[PDB]
């Protein structure tokens, strides 16, 4: 309904929160964490049985993630075993501090907005009192002010906190598939049975967060 | 905890609450304005 | 950090004070009522 | 429109609460959260006592509950103390870390339902006094207002947080129990006095909580 | 100016308490209150915490100094507390120093373990009475949005609801934190003297010389929160 | 007119001072209220002097009392294993002291505003309760409005700026008791003036004071 | 609405506070480095990388890279000039650390200061109430106090605070890198491996989403 849509609100909760957040956030960091989130919303993460599953029959031979495919192609390339170590495990750590740091963008987002959005119904607020003879026409005069907080409070709790929640299990994720892949390419390299590894393989899969599920 | 911006919402408001309480200390209520809204609070709490 | 019910606290506060606001749309101001109302705020506040 | 006004608020807190958790924790950690919530609720744990009393009858002599059974079967398949000790220790980090995850999820509810009921408050608010000139159309709005923020209250006092303090004592018995049946298993492997280990056990009565005497 | 501090502390909790005195609306709080603790704690340690608090709220702790003087008197020789009995009947019997040294250090961690208790059950008291006493005042103001009649019946009633917050708040703040912070104080206390005791007992079954052992005792008055008192 | 005055200020003083002490007894709070005043009228002695002095004593072989215990200990304590356990004893029994007077008031400060909003509902139930006798209404409200501002003003501008200053005036004196226990400790040793004067530089710069620089 | 005595007293009620904690030298020490690291912008971590390959291959503007070398011409082992490097870099961490401290304290105390001015100007109000018709607009410049104090809590300090540890974490890793590079030198290292070596700092825990 028009009642709920204020477009001097949400220009003061969106400009203020994106002001404070530039702060300490360049304008491409805040590209970039936009393009993760949206890359972790749009797209789904590998089943680890799937991956499990690809490497073990990949394995007796000697593709859709692009980071077994990067392995493979090293691989091919024929580098050093300690060489397919640290470059893996380096783009490992790249992808979770990546993951992190638009975690924390998407989170001091969500902390800023209801501190704008408060700002926002405090200047509502002194613009109904000065302009009050009688507490009779007051009724809007409130509702915006209400609405600044209603929309700081909604962006708050429930678009940049998702998100960054979600980025922090998509982080965790994918955490578990890139070390599922540097392990298959590892015995891989070593040359070894595909079912020897998988004995080992799924001791782990169900850690912290999936604990729950058996 | 809780963000302290809770704080300060929460001690503005009550500020407010006194403040309009002062000021309807000393209005009159219109009686039919009052049953329809008591009317419609009825209906709408079962 | 603050405690943890506060926002309901302000919840509540927000409720009531809005019912005012509301209790207010039919109001009517009572001159003498302020005037009574006035002359008790200066005899408390000891002015 | 008086049971409309209850849909509304039990929609806005109950979905956005679900809504923001299901962003946060797998659906499926959602289902083992309920399932040991259920657990911990209708089930009641097993007395240290009794235990202590089991273990120096196997003592004694040198089972109901699962990892006694787990313990004594790793003890008879003439396994040296090493591994039996990181089995089970193993099993209690497991139990700690699934009471853990539990107690995080209803904790993570019990934060978002009044971030839910002060959003549902603030869009009853705006309702109401946008349509302050429409008396049929307040009484909805100031009813969706303080009933989503009375049932936020209530769910997060009475329904989630003391759920969560009660997975959080149901995984302190638990780490005492599992405890309690590998010191238990350990000194019946090593081979010592049925009332040394009595006594050593029955120290474990005055541990924690169980200080009521 | 003591005496001023006293009187004003007492007056405002009667004051306060007559405000709280009116017997539906702490019944709400009260009520769910105690149901949301027994979810962490039984009954049974409940009332173990009430009779802590009893105790450590109705019997004043023995000074350090009495304790220091009667133990500097049995090291020159060679009574009501229970402790220090308990562990004199503990060397007197006839021990070696090490066993006489666990027992004794296991009844300290019991105390202190009870005390933390106690002033957990009371903190869950005060941290859960201002949710409930709100919880309260939201049903009110229900009822008399569903009994909507009179206008002149719109302040009185409504501010019989606003008062349950209120006793929460007079309950949280005045009662059961107090109570908290007063039962960490006694433990405080108890485990000063109960370690006291410690030494003075150890330095007479090892024989020690007194005037070391009262520099050690003196040395263990001088810290603490009685350090503000020198 | 004084009723509502005498009234807010006996909710919120005599509940703070009731609250502080059921936690600190009163010989307690009133040596914290003595160091308070003896931190609020007497100026450190600043380390550049400390410095002199100690250099000067150096090349030779009043006004501080710790300078003077250290020195009475000198020239009686031959050993300075004795004179340094002392020292750090003394060191300690200050740094207490002055921990123990920030938490007094840092009690007050939290306890302070609690009274206020309790003050405010008081009133509030008041104004509520009469609403209609104008002098029921002043009284009540004078009684709010008085107890939220008494509470903000001393929690915000008497008692946590005290328990501040008073730990900056633990952090100076620390300082200046440390550079005794080098100078001593130096003297004892008998080092050169020169490297113990450049020792104390990077000492200075410690904390708070790198700012100045 | 602009007001100049609701400023003046927000401003001066944290100024209070802050000079209780804090001392004056202090705060105007903050101001200094606050204005430094606003109007003035950090060397790009390439650059200097390329200057200390530059250096690599030859065997100075910033402060640190001309100290190190100036501690590398005078025959210096590698355990002084490591040490002085990690004092002078100790220095600057602590340094930015205070400064984030002060300006924390003031966006904390800003927002109370508010709500007291708000509540003096209600009271005043109160005691003082003339006209029904200006009950409205009188409470209005109190809560211009409030206002103010949110602002300067949101849009200011706390700002300014999260810059200068932005400006910290940007000041270490170019402190950092610059002890890497000065290792790398007195130890003769070739070129290629510590330009690989320096090029692994450029995915920093803040520079990782450009990529």
């Amino acid at each position: 309904i028009g009642m709920f849509v204020d477009v001097t609100s949400i220009l003061i909760v969106v400009g203020g929160s994106i002001f404070v957040v530039l702060m300490k956030f360049t304008m491409g960091q805040f590209f970039g964490a936009t393009k993760i989130a949206g890359k972790a919303f749009m797209f789904k993460a590998d089943e680890p049985e799937d991956l499990i599953a690809k490497i073990v029959e990949m394995a007796d031979a000697a593709i859709n993630n692009t980071f077994m495919q990067k392995g493979i192609d090293l691989l091919v390339d024929g580098h050093d075993a300690d060489v397919v170590r640290a470059a893996l495990k380096k783009d490992i750590a790249l992808t979770d501090e990546r993951h992190t740091q638009g975690t924390g963008v998407f989170r001091a987002f969500g902390d800023v907005a209801p501190a704008m959005g408060m700002i926002g119904t405090l200047v509502g607020l002194v613009a109904m009192l000065s302009n009050m003879d009688d507490p009779k026409a007051i009724g809007p005069a409130m509702a915006v002010a209400l609405l600044t907080t209603l929309y700081g409070a909604i962006l708050s709790n429930m678009v940049f906190f998702p998100i960054a929640d979600k980025l922090s299990l998509r982080r965790d994720q994918e955490t578990l598939n890139r070390r599922l892949i540097m392990d298959g390419v590892l015995a891989i390299q070593d040359g070894q049975n595909p079912r020897v590894i998988d004995s080992y393989l799924k001791n782990y899969l169900n850690e912290g967060k999936r604990a729950l599920e058996i | 905890g809780l963000p302290l911006w809770m704080g300060t919402f929460a001690d503005l408001m009550s500020l407010l609450m006194c403040f309009f309480v002062l000021l309807l200390s000393f209005s009159e209520m219109d009686v039919l304005k009052f049953k329809q809204i008591a009317g419609s609070m009825k209906f709408a709490f079962g």
